[PDB]
């Protein structure tokens, strides 16, 4: 029940450098790899160090040389950090193929030789913008090969949703588009998060000035840990990723759950505060509390799935659900009775030293499928058409090899997408 | 006289775990499986239940079945991990995922196959089996779906032998997984053909009795598994035990079974009620008839007046005189008389034996059958139709390679059960 | 012959307090509900007001019920908090505002269906009941508005059985409420028709007797509910003990009811003066009929010879003579020969018993239904009307739902008592 | 039956300070929020703080950072502490709706918070002014607001009337007359205080030269505690805050009693004196210790309710009322017969540090519908008709938005309301 972290570009490296930090400190990892007490992200060796079960691709050195420098480049092992030479220059058809294509190989066969090491993979998860090149690009090609050798193991992905604040890329849209297609076809599950919802919430649930990524890669990364460290370990109600694909996903292309997490709340406010599951159950379905910026009481539930870190008692949590259930504004479609899923670990939520938030002695992971993530579909869909109505920028593509039906192609197949949730969300 | 048990799932797992426990409590068996008992009737009938094992150690008769190791490895840490045998521990690497297609249907057909092999092993040590018992869920994959597969098998091997079972009752407080139902109608549809009888308790009612009568503000599935397994005690201590009425299970079957396809049972049990108010308490049998006849004292979720009463069976524990029992639950009758069906006269069974539960004077166990357990076949059937209908989730069951109609035949199923109770209520 | 004793309100829970605290001394059950006492009489009728726990401990047949947690806490936490068993707490959160809408129709109703279980389970308990007793206000919400709610359905369930009531009434120097004419009217107007008894006591009357007969400066509820509760032990201590006449509640309501619809009571109590005159007194039986007749030791707020007497029945405890006793009764007849009604030749009733007060050689309770009772509820209709006239705070009411005419005959009816006492008058 | 504490404005918050300050003096509250010991007013987190359970929203920051300046802002929990940028500038118009606007759905869900944090409530209480901004407009829209969610909740306003003396805003009458208008409509009890009255009583049975408010806004806490610590705390005859709708209003309109407070005795003259319960209940029927400036003897009486602190028999309190009706001058009207509500606490009156009151034994809250209310209504309808005359600074609210007829419309509504008193005055 082992699993793999695939970690594309600078936000899937950036953000895996604080879920590995993470790791380390749920179990007392030492930087040089030695520890003392996870298996199922690291293997180990006859040294008694552990060995992060990962993969690092960068098609620029840069990145990987700065996990090369950083204190836990004795964590890694060599083999495992890879780079290219010149980045994707933010552009699918490098990152896909010109550039990216020429090192996928061996990126492929690090991982067949972790896939070898595990003994029962239970699946992978992988960390990448939408919007960058080899976070984009270079994993719309990963994971083609993936589904080929591994197929059915599960394929969770974290993808970062462009803002229209922070917006790095003005092919973004395109970058984008060409990319969640290719995931349609292959990933199992897709988590999309909001840059600047997140900030939203560190200005004002952490009473944070300035956010930087650095912070915002810690509240992302707990919660990641929240979904699998916390299955592997175990508690009280135990839930596999395999039952987050049966429970989540109730046609083949719905798989864009979406997620909210609390408590996030500051050290010092939450000094006097104590939320029972109840009121930290309440927080997860305020709009507020969102990581993807979109509003929840606009769009219906499908599917939702509850996961709970230390002083949780089943009790409780029924008696939220009846709350959630009585209070809400949590339209169910119709198509899905009553779909509340609940894990339940004992395990505590941890803290990172010199970190932003405090230390909690229960906390909640909301997972939802609902009919509110169109609306994020229709932001890109338009700003799509306003670049490709002029076509600009598009010689950057299709110098590189690109068809013009391609993105056409693609934005269409979002727009399906966008129709098919509309369709689940109509009540029969 | 004996009796196979086997656990299936994590429900099956915990609460087993607890029954194991009682039962050695019962004997006088310590966690290594020594025996320091009380009486000569401790070892008596240790049969039913155990092997004797070298130097007077005893073995569980029953196998530990999951396809999850962690599971299985946390009974094993507890008391009584000891006690079981390396032998009974089968299973696999990677649950169903709630997947009846995957217990039942594919994966967990694999181990079923060793388990049963195991199952044969036992029953070729005992001397003569009265039976088998198994703990379950009706929602999960293994629970309903790996458990029913090994219930066709065991019973296509042994026909005349008692299939009961346990098992966990969705509810719409509870329901966790959205192909619960799927999981529940399948199993339900082949449960009603392939047991003998099947007790219905639901975690809600559980619930409430911990902390409307038991007073207490945080139920744990420590303690709800321990109410279950009280019951289960209970319906085999004048088995186990010299007593004056109804030992066998099967004489108990006759008497609570008036149709073959209607087999589902609510448990109850007292006395049941929080320390604070057993200062005042003064068991007498009318005591024990006023709590288990009240519905809030059930361990199904289901009022009884609601319905109607076809069978009651309560089983007394502890030295109770003939009168006293048979006098007041004929009254329970009297009283009660516009909730039994006029089919029967002298709905009320009983069973007496002399051994009280350790902790308590007396005590008695209620099985009830009354067509108010529809009910929760309404529960069922009505959510899963909703999502039958939009097929959501399906796909993941089709995956497996299961057809529509045998989820439709299963329904089918269902309603006919609910048709029946009906057909007996009135 | 078993009685369930019920208190609802502030005013009922503090007066049945000091009841209960009072029968357990009568029978030397302490607070623990251990029995110490010393005779054999004391257990020989315990369950008229007793159940026997395990271990000779006692609990009080009794429910207490309210709507604020805090009252039955306080009641809880005192002597005798520890005699009554958890299953009698009935209780809400939130007061009824003293509207009988609130108690009576609607809130109140909710909790007096659990109530009524309770108190079915206990007459189920019981051999042969006797009877019931309620202790309440007529001006509260609870006391009035729940209370007559129990009481009908009580009354529905058990017709036979006797229905008595002790209630608080209203005072134009005690009240508190402007609404509390209105609860009064309505709760007479049912109790008038749903009650075999009820004994009007005035909080006045009794402040009265504290200070001039008692010589307390500051008289406190404690002690006023003590008097209370007096004359509730004095009315069961026949029953209780044995005796000479008189001891069923129901011969001495055959004997104080001449007509169906009046049935109101002034109690009374002798002996009744403080310690600085008790050296020189002399118990005697005319020194009792002296006390007891003299208005002035009546806890009802009326003096019977503004009226005429229909009804008397006196209560004596302890060792006195027949012919002491009797003679001297006839005298009160013979020398207040204008004050009696000349229809029932032998007015005064006698109840003697064996067995005194602790603390006092003899003791009688008066018990009279004299006309001058009308006065009492003049001063409640007179003050109903002000209010009902002008509809001030009557949306209180209405908010809750009550018609007008729902008032307008409960005013009618107690204008009927008052004809009727004037009827009989003369 | 637990209850919230609302505080708008200065005189809202000020009084509050005063207020929560109290409450720490009648348990032994530290500052820090540690209590050794109120559970109606306060929540417990896990440390052992205790919280109130208040919100303060002031549109100018300014008072609430002076909240958050003292000792008691370690007390205060900063969600609670609300604020603005700019004050409604006495002005209805804003404080209603163009600032406060912004504002009050920040406040309403802090609120919600609290009320999902009760298990029991009984009900809310809210302290501002008639005359301000952010006092009279904010609150009136505060008020719209809570009684669509609550409804049903107890609505109890303290607000403080302007006094001819002191007079800080020359549309005062229009501010007020507007905001009165809506407790009207949404308001259960309402009770206004007249600062010139209180420093009257400062000044002569305080003995204190020069008045403050600080010292003004202890006495109204105190009798506000008296009200309702006093109903939590139990005692002989406890009163709940239903009973007194129940009693104190005759009709839907009447909800405006009047409060009269004794022992207010400075040290110094208290020794020497005893007051029994009759006395202090005689002093209570003083004008001269009434805390509103009107005459008592003038007006009639609808219902009157004494509670007790301390050291009460009901005996004594029954000998108080007999002497009260025959001495008195109480002229009660027909409509209601007799109506006077005791309720007897147990509790005994508290003590400020650094107080400016003798320490007294037992202590007396007067409450009253009477008719001489109207006499306060008919000042503030004379000082409108000058200003409204002119129509001079009508501008400053039309400007922002006001229509002409809203200000006639609530003026004949308030003369309505007098002409409503006058009716229940005459006996019929
Ligand atoms: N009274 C109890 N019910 C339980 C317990 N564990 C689970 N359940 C109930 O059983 C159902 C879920 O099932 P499991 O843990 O037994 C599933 P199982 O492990 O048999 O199969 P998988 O699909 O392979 O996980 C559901 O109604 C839970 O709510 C328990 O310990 N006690
Ligand atoms: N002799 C006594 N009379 C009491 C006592 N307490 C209250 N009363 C009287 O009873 C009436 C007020 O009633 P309660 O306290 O019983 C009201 P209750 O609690 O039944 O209902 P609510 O309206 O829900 O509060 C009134 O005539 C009080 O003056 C008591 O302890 N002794
Ligand atoms: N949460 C989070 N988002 C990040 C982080 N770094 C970058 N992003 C976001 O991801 C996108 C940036 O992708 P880039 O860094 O330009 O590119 P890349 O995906 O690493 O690959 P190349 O374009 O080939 O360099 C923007 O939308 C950023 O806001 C990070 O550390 N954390
Ligand atoms: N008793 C008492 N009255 C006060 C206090 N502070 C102000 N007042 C009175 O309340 C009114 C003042 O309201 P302001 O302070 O001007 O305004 P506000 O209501 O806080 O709101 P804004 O106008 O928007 O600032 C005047 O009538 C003052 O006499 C106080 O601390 N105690
Ligand atoms: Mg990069
Ligand atoms: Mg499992
Ligand atoms: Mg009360
Ligand atoms: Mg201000």
């Amino acid at each position: 029940r082992e699993c793999i972290s695939i970690h594309v570009g600078q936000a899937g490296v950036q953000i895996g450098n604080a879920c590995w930090e993470l790791y380390c400190l749920e179990h007392g990892i030492q930087p040089d790899g030695q520890m003392p007490s996870f298996n199922t992200f690291f293997s180990e060796t006859g040294a008694g160090k552990h060995v992060p079960r990962a993969v690092f691709v960068d098609l620029e050195p840069t990145v990987i040389d700065e996990v090369r420098t950083g204190t836990y480049r004795q964590l890694f092992h060599p083999e495992q950090l890879i780079t290219g030479k010149e980045d994707a220059a933010n552009n699918y058809a490098r990152g896909h193929y010109t550039i990216g294509k020429e090192i996928i190989d061996l990126v492929l066969d690090r991982i067949r030789k972790l896939a070898d090491q595990c003994t029962g993979l239970q699946g992978f998860s992988v960390f990448h913008s939408f919007g960058g090149g080899t976070g984009s690009g270079f994993t719309s090609l990963l994971m083609e090969r993936l589904s080929v050798d591994y197929g059915k193991k599960s394929k969770l992905e974290f993808s970062i949703y462009p803002a229209p604040q922070v917006s790095t890329a003005v092919v973004e849209p395109y970058n984008s588009i060409l990319t969640t297609h290719t995931t349609l076809e292959h990933s199992d599950c897709a988590f999309m998060v909001d840059n600047e919802a997140i900030y939203d919430i560190c200005r004002r649930n952490l009473d944070i000035e300035r956010p930087t990524y650095t912070n915002l890669n810690r509240l992302i990364g707990q919660i990641v840990s929240s979904i699998t460290a916390s299955l592997r370990f175990d508690g009280a109600l135990n839930v596999d990723l395999t039952e987050f694909q049966t429970n989540l996903v109730p046609y083949p292309r719905g798989h864009f759950p979406l997620a909210t997490y609390a408590p996030v709340i500051s050290a010092e406010k939450a000094y006097h505060e104590q939320l029972s599951v109840a009121e930290i159950t309440n927080a997860c379905f305020e709009p507020a509390n969102q990581m993807v910026k979109c509003d929840p009481r606009h769009g219906k539930y499908m599917a939702c799935c509850l996961l709970y870190r230390g002083d949780v008692v089943p009790k409780d949590v029924n008696a939220a659900i009846a709350t959630i259930k009585t209070k809400r504004t949590i339209q169910f479609v119709d198509w899905c009775p009553t779909g509340f899923k609940v894990g339940i670990n004992y395990e505590p939520p941890t803290v990172v030293p010199g970190g932003d938030l405090a230390k909690v002695q229960r906390a909640v992971c909301m997972l939802s499928n609902t009919t509110a993530i169109a609306e994020a579909w229709a932001r890109l869909d338009h700003k799509f058409d306003l670049m490709y109505a002029k076509r600009a920028f598009v010689h950057w593509y299709v110098g590189e090899g690109m068809e013009e039906g391609e993105f056409s192609e693609a934005r269409e197949d979002m727009a399906a997408l966008e129709k098919d949730y509309e369709e689940v969300g109509v009540d029969s | 006289r004996e009796i196979v048990h086997i656990q299936a799932g994590q429900c099956g797992n915990q609460i087993g775990a607890k029954f194991w426990e009682v039962i050695s409590d019962e004997h006088g068996i310590d966690p290594t499986g020594s025996y320091h008992g009380d009486s000569d009737l401790q070892l008596e009938r240790i049969n039913v239940y155990y092997n004797e094992a070298a130097g007077n150690k005893y073995v569980p008769r029953a196998i530990l079945v999951d396809l999850e190791p962690g599971t299985m490895d946390s009974v094993r840490s507890g008391p009584f991990g000891q006690i079981f045998r390396p032998d009974n521990f089968v299973f696999g690497q990677s649950g169903a995922g709630n997947n009846w297609a995957k217990g039942h249907y594919t994966e967990g057909a694999e181990l079923v196959d060793s388990v049963l092999d195991v199952v044969r092993k036992e029953s070729e040590s005992c001397d003569c089996l009265q039976g088998f018992q198994l703990t379950h869920s009706l929602g999960g994959g293994t629970g309903s779906g790996m458990g029913t597969l090994l219930i066709s098998k065991i019973r296509e091997e042994y026909p005349d032998r008692i299939m009961n079972t346990f098992s966990v009752v969705p509810s719409p407080k509870v329901s966790d997984t959205v192909v619960e139902p799927y999981n529940a109608t399948l199993s339900v549809h082949q449960l009603v053909e392939n047991t003998d009888e099947t007790y219905c308790i639901d975690n809600e009612a559980l619930y409430d009795i911990c902390f409307r009568t038991l007073k207490l503000t945080t139920p744990t599935y420590g303690d709800l598994n321990h109410l279950v397994s009280a019951t289960m005690s209970g319906v085999t201590t004048c088995l186990r035990f010299p007593g004056q009425l109804n030992a066998d299970l099967r004489k108990l079957a006759v008497n609570m079974v008036p149709f073959p396809r209607l087999h589902f049972f609510m448990p109850g049990f007292a006395p049941l009620t929080s320390r604070g108010s057993q200062q005042y308490r003064a068991l007498t049998v009318p005591e024990l008839t006023q709590q288990m006849f009240d519905a809030k004292n059930m361990m199904a979720a289901c009022d009884p007046r609601h319905g109607r009463y076809l069978t009651v069976a309560a089983v007394f524990r502890g030295r109770m005189s003939m009168k006293e029992v048979d006098e007041q639950m004929l009254n329970v009758q009297n009283k009660n008389s516009s909730y039994f069906v006029e089919w029967i006269p002298n709905n009320v069974k009983t069973a007496v034996c002399d051994i009280p539960p350790r902790g308590l004077k007396m005590s008695a166990t209620f099985i009830g059958n009354s067509t108010a357990i529809q009910e929760l076949f309404k529960r069922i059937s009505e959510q899963f139709t909703a999502m039958f209908r939009r097929k959501a989730f399906l796909h993941w069951y089709t995956g497996e390679g299961m057809d529509e109609m045998e989820f439709t035949e299963a329904e089918s199923n269902m309603n006919d059960l609910v048709s029946e109770y009906q057909q007996y209520q009135d």
